[PDB]
């Protein structure tokens, strides 16, 4: 009742507000990091979570900080192609021994913020960039 | 690249052939084989003994006409090796010893036949490889959802298969037996109550042909009777290959009616709408709103006019109202089990999918139920 | 071997034309001519 | 009937063109074949449907390709040593092992596209120039 609308009142402000904000300014930064690498290639991002749908930038991100080519992409516009592209570059971060959960293609493909956000910290964090 | 793959369906009525990666099937031809009847007292014509393909429906007087598949089940083999044969060296011009093959197979069905498909296409033809797919999974491959139920109906089998994002339910998968050839032949039924007979071989084919020119689903089975019954504005004409003119009228609509009331066949089973929503309810309770909304309709014997919006009120009348149902029913649906095939061999992982011919050397013919599903 | 005069017409007889496509030229899938819709993400990009 | 429309709509376009094109490079290039084959006696075919249908271009074609000699075609101008001539080629090529499927001798007089292209294509692959 009006103890229940309280708790509820106290979650739906908190733990939402302070998750968004920081969701918000660690998407940013994210941003900001990975159009940097992507310059190279001369392609650019302009929102995180619906650029990451397709695969494309994904693989060419890996494309430039593994230096190492990854097989072609599957020449498709359907969803079970962005499936295939997802699960390539998931595959090719499993190969270099980067340890990742919770974390198939169709959280990709689907737009998830949170394990978008995962994805790219794991990125920034584990992952050997060599020059 | 590497070579494109063959995709062939082998449906019960018509075979479908062409390369993987093309929008459409390269040869389209009746599944039949036919063999002369009188005596020929011509010398120097032709000796053949078998006419296959458009070929034999070229000259149906003077042959008795049989099919290979019947309910999705190969019974004679000599006239499917003619029949593969006609499509490989005839209708495609290529050599089966460098393409990989897929086939098209029913869900439920005699095991060995798998085996014997296996058996032939690595042995006569020397394939180097070949893969087996069911036929709904391919419908929905080209449907391009993940999630859904697909509802399938052909000349031999009608088949509902759930799938929830990429994961099938084996135990709701339902088969049903009544399909095209049964229309044609309760038509022939039906027909011969206004005086016409049609009792040969080669008349089923004109019957067929009236089905598919002159059959829609009425919307209320009731209303449409009274309303054929009070007026002659239901009545159309049909002119025969002799230059006789028939005239169906009543007909029309109470030849596909036997889809969704399989009493006046005297099956006890029950109609599509009612197999759809049984194959639904078997499934968990949460993905059942997702496969509300999600139904796919498949195969040639769906193209009547009118089936979409019978198929929806049924549906509709059997849920709970607080669920929406939308029935999917692509206009070029007659060739989507092969569409969906020539997306799956285009695929990146599918070049790991294929029962080699060294495995098949290994393991012997029974290594089809460890690859294919 | 010991026949160079034919195998080059089998060679031709793999592509879905009997001439092999254009490299320019974009494949069937993507060529907006494919019968079944695209996905959602792509339409909307 | 606008479902029915776009089913048949579809299947009147993209299988026929996709049928057409493929047939006609075939048919081009089995021309620039035969040609090359048939250069050696006093013979040249300007039609692939058309020359082949009377039948002395194919006992000729498998007269020089054997190498080895063939009983003499009937002469007559009417169908039915046509047929004649065609019967005796399809004789030659069932001794020699090649399985031929919906073969008569009336479907190449008559002028069949598909099987006049597939008998050509069964002539390069599983015979034998030697
Ligand atoms: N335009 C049409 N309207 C109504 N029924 C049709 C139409 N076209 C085909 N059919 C029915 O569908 C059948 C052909 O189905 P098909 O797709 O060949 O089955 P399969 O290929 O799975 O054997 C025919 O027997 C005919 O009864």
């Amino acid at each position: 009742d009006n103890d229940n609308s309280s708790a509820r009142l106290f979650e739906r402000s908190r733990i939402k507000a302070l998750a968004d904000e920081r969701e918000v300014v660690q998407k940013k930064t994210f941003t900001k990091w990975v159009n940097s690498h992507l310059a190279r290639v001369s392609c650019r991002i302009t929102d995180l979570y619906k650029d990451l749908r397709d695969g494309r930038m994904l693989i060419k991100l890996l494309e430039v900080l593994s230096g190492e080519m990854l097989p072609k992409p599957t020449k498709g516009k359907m969803r079970i192609h962005c499936l295939e592209n997802v699960d390539k570059a998931l595959q090719f971060l499993k190969e270099q021994r980067v340890h990742l959960e919770n974390m198939g293609s169709h959280d990709i493909v689907d737009g998830n913020h949170r394990l978008v956000l995962g994805l790219i910290w794991t990125i920034i964090l584990r992952f050997q960039i060599q020059d | 690249d590497d070579i494109a793959a063959l995709v062939v369906d082998n449906g019960s009525g018509m075979c479908k052939a062409g390369f993987a990666g093309d929008d459409a099937p390269r040869a389209v031809f009746p599944s039949i084989v036919g063999r002369p009847r009188h005596q020929g007292v011509m010398v120097g014509m032709g000796q053949k003994d078998s006419y296959v393909g458009d070929e034999a429906q070229s000259k149906r007087g003077i042959l008795t006409l049989k099919y290979p598949i019947e309910h999705g089940i190969v019974t004679n083999w000599d006239d499917m090796e003619k029949i593969w044969h006609h499509t490989f060296y005839n209708e495609l011009r290529v050599a089966p010893e460098e393409h990989p093959v897929l086939l098209t197979e029913a869900p439920l069905n005699p095991k060995a036949n798998r085996e014997k498909m296996t058996q032939i296409m690595f042995e006569t033809f020397n394939t180097p490889a070949m893969y087996v797919a069911i036929q709904a999974v391919l419908s929905l491959y080209a449907s391009g959802r993940t999630t859904g139920i697909v509802m399938d109906s052909g000349d031999g089998v009608t088949h509902t298969v759930p799938i929830y994002e990429g994961y099938a339910l084996p135990h709701a998968i339902l088969r049903l037996d009544l399909a095209g050839r049964d229309l044609t032949d309760y038509l022939m039924k039906i027909l011969t109550e206004r005086g016409y007979s049609f009792t040969t071989t080669a008349e089923r084919e004109i019957v067929r042909d009236i089905k598919e020119k002159l059959c829609y689903v009425a919307l209320d089975f009731e209303q449409e009777m009274a309303t054929a019954a009070s007026s002659s504005s239901l009545e159309k004409s049909y002119e025969l290959p002799d230059g006789q003119v028939i005239t169906i009228g009543n007909e029309r609509f109470r030849c596909p009616e036997a889809l969704f009331q399989p009493s006046f066949l005297g099956m006890e089973s029950c109609g599509i709408h009612e197999t759809t929503f049984n194959s639904i309810m078997k499934c968990d309770v949460d993905i059942r709103k997702d496969l509300y909304a999600n139904t796919v309709l498949s195969g040639g014997t769906t193209m009547y006019p009118g089936i979409a919006d019978r198929m929806q009120k049924e549906i509709t009348a059997l849920a709970p109202s607080t669920m929406k149902i939308k029935i999917i029913a692509p206009p070029e649906r007659k060739y989507s089990v092969w569409i969906g095939g020539s997306i799956l061999a285009s695929l990146s992982t599918f070049q790991q999918m294929w029962i080699s011919k060294q495995e098949y050397d290994e393991s012997g013919p029974s290594i089809v139920h460890r690859k294919c599903f | 071997s010991k026949h160079l005069i034919e195998d080059l017409i089998i060679e031709s007889s793999k592509f879905p034309a009997a001439q092999p496509p254009d490299p320019n030229q974009p494949a069937k899938i993507e060529t907006d001519y494919w019968p079944c819709p695209p996905s959602l993400a792509v339409v909307e990009t």
